[PDB]
């Protein structure tokens, strides 16, 4: 949360306050969010209904199967074909 | 008697708060700083702080249910059409703007307008384990969400918030609306250009008001304030000593011998922590106040924007008519539009009308007399008619009711039969 | 401290309400006050429960007479009983006790 | 913190308050319950300590 | 079916609170009473005053 993981843990041996269980970052789909970095979901360009709010509009799911995120649905869409004699 | 002669259309406003800003907290960075050596000892307290995570994560998650509950009351994004023509009416001001980059109305920019090289004051918070989570849905969704019921109600009226949407002319819906009050309809069909003068007018002083008065948004505005000072507190908090040699650990670790210290350290740490105790109570009172707040604006939606309401002084002052909604920072604002009645008469009246030994009460209107005849007329709106068996009927004889009047009763029919 | 509005002042309002109740019906709520004989205004009132208007006009006195021995039914209820105010006597006992 | 939530729910009642007042004394209310048991007339208020 | 041939009028009362008493405290009044050096010990707690 908060961070902007171009400063992520690459790590060495020890240098993070998480009980070292560094997650790989290059091969595991980095995103950037306005909530922080997302780490092991892959980015999608469709919309559902929200699943899990991960936040700002982005929310997360389990798909396909593995975790993806993407950016919610409000709704269909829809039209209402209006005049003024009907 | 009174009855009014003319009337007027009035839009007022209503701001009402939703959401409150979601705030985390990292304790141990807060109280113990960035010494490893203090965290050791905050352990000999307990789980003192995984009931503040726990109360201030309900809180976050109470905010994002206060927005969904408020705004996302449509099933379906509608659409309003190409073509602006509403009969008169202009809209111009609350529908979406698409050359802006926000499709954000008139009215809203105003009001998120309206609402508000040295360390900042959030990287100063944010340095000492306090930060904010943003929100759930952004401020273009909820524009969405108020434009599709802006379109909703300007093509369809009250059918879209009860089942499917039935398209309706904005006039026939209006003169629904006319028929609510207790107004016929041809009062507004015959009146069409003036209602509809009158309502761009107020529309316009509506935008004239909000654009030059300064502190009509202080509902909002005080939600923001009250956090922020929230904060600053507790910040300052950090530099009071109580009771030990300093405000400084590292100095206080730096300087003397384990015995003192632990008492030093003790201190220090007590009064830390009865500080984040007294901000997650205010936090927890703030929330219900917010909550109850933001309870009243989704019943506001549901029964003035989505229908039309009798209950007296809920959707403005006067007889509601219809009502429409907009965001604001961290609130909703709703423009009422109501019915007023004016320039009233003097006449005499009576309860009921003798003839032919018979009393006559009228049936939906009122009996009025100009000083020499009497007529029958609606009661919010001046409109003599000739008493007839049309629109009265009788109910015994003249001798029980108080204030019966001799006149007569025209019977159409007999000029018919006679011709 | 005192508060800002004195109990004369409370009276006079409510002593407003009541007149433009009793004079206008429901119309000084909504705009101008437009004045009405009581008796036809009760029989509006009849009309909005689904009664028409006659059956108050012919049975004025009596409903008259009802409504006046109500009224003094509940100044008995307040000069026979010492608990029907009880919600104010306990936000004053609340305040004292954390006093 | 007592005082805090005492206002709280005072606050609560007199919000109820104000809409019995807007809706039973400044019209006809056809809500249940709402303006006393039965078919609500009318309503009148009387001021009393606090 | 059964239908209503006569009616009653009734009047019944509702009491609702609307205001409640307002307190101020004086800090040091309270806690320190009298006795300056409490008074200058007290100006060290911070500002829950
Ligand atoms: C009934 O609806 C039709 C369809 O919109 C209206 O025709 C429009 O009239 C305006 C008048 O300025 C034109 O600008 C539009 O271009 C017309 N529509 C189309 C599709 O060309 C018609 O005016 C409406 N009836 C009335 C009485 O206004
Ligand atoms: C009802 O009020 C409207 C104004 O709200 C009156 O319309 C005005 O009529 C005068 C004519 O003397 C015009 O000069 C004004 O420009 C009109 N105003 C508007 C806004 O159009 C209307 O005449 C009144 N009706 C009655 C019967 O008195
Ligand atoms: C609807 O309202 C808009 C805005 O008030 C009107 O647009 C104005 O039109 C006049 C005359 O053409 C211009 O002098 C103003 O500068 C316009 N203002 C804005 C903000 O564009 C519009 O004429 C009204 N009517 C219709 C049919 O759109
Ligand atoms: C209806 O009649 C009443 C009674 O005359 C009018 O009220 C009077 O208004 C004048 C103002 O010109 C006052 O000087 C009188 O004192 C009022 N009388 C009372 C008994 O208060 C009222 O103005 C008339 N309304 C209309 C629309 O003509
Ligand atoms: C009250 O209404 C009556 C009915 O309209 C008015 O009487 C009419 O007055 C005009 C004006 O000269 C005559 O042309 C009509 O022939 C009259 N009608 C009838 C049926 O005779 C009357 O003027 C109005 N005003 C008063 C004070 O009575
Ligand atoms: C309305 O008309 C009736 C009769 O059409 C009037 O009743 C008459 O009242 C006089 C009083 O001077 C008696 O002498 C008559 O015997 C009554 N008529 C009958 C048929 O009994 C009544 O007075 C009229 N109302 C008003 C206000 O003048
Ligand atoms: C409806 O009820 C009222 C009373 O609630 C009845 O009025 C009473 O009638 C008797 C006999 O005439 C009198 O002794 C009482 O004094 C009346 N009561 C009042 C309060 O005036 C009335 O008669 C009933 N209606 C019917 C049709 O029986
Ligand atoms: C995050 O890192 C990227 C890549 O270094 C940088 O362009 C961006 O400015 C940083 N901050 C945010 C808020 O994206």
């Amino acid at each position: 949360q908060g961070v902007n993981c171009t400063e992520v843990p690459v790590a060495i041996h020890a240098d993070q306050l998480t009980p070292t269980w560094r997650v790989y970052s290059t091969g595991s789909n980095v995103f950037q969010t306005r909530a922080g970095c997302l780490i092991g979901a892959e980015y999608v360009n469709n919309s559902y209904e929200c699943d899990i709010p991960i936040g700002a509009g982005i929310c997360a799911s389990y798909q396909t199967q593995s975790i993806i995120a993407y950016t919610m649905s409000l709704g269909a869409e829809n039209s209402v074909a209006y005049s003024n004699n009907s | 008697i009174a009855i009014p002669t003319n009337f007027t259309i009035s839009v007022t406003t209503e701001i009402l708060p939703v959401s409150m800003t979601k705030t985390s907290v990292d304790c141990t960075m807060y109280i113990c700083g960035d010494s490893t050596e203090c965290s050791n000892l905050l352990l000999q307290y307990g789980s003192f702080c995984t009931q503040l995570k726990r109360a201030l994560t309900g809180i976050a998650v109470e905010q994002d249910k206060n927005t969904q509950e408020v705004f996302a009351q449509v099933k379906q994004i509608y659409k309003t059409p190409p073509i602006k023509y509403f009969g008169g009416f202009n809209f111009s001001q609350i529908l979406p703007d698409p050359s802006k980059p926000s499709k954000r109305s008139p009215i809203e920019d105003l009001l998120f307008n309206k609402v508000t090289a040295a360390r900042d004051l959030i990287c100063a918070q944010k340095f000492k384990g306090l930060t904010v989570l943003p929100p759930l849905l952004t401020d273009e969704m909820i524009a969405q969400y108020t434009s599709a019921l802006l379109a909703g109600t300007i093509t369809s009226g009250w059918t879209f918030g009860a089942g499917p949407a039935l398209q309706i002319p904005f006039p026939m819906q209006m003169a629904y609306r006319f028929n609510g009050i207790g107004v016929t309809q041809n009062v507004l069909y015959e009146n069409q250009k003036l209602i509809a003068n009158q309502f761009n007018s107020a529309i316009g002083k509506i935008q004239d008001s909000l654009s030059s008065t300064p502190s009509a948004l202080g509902k909002l505005q005080d939600v923001v304030n009250h956090n922020a000072q929230a904060l600053n507190t507790l910040v300052k908090q950090l530099s009071s000593k109580f009771g030990a040699i300093s405000s400084v650990l590292n100095d206080i670790f730096s300087r003397l011998d384990p015995p003192e210290a632990e008492v030093q350290i003790d201190r220090l740490i007590t009064g830390r922590l009865q500080s984040l105790q007294t901000y997650v109570t205010q936090q927890l009172i703030r929330a219900a106040e917010i909550r109850a707040s933001a309870n009243l604006a989704a019943t506001k939606m549901s029964e003035c924007v989505l229908g039309q309401s009798k209950r007296v002084d809920f959707c403005g002052k006067g007889y509601h008519l219809m009502s429409f909604p907009q965001s604001a920072p961290h609130g909703v604002v709703f423009l009422h539009v109501t019915y007023v009645p004016a320039q009233e008469k003097n006449f005499t009246t009576a309860p009921a009308i003798c003839h032919d030994g018979k009393a006559h009460f009228p049936r939906e209107g009122v009996f009025v007399s100009n000083g020499t005849h009497w007529f029958v007329t609606q009661r919010n709106f001046y409109e003599p008619q000739i008493i007839t068996t049309d629109n009265t009927f009788v109910s015994g004889n003249c001798d029980v009711v108080i204030g019966i009047v001799n006149n007569t009763v025209y019977d159409p029919l007999q000029p018919e039969l006679d011709s």
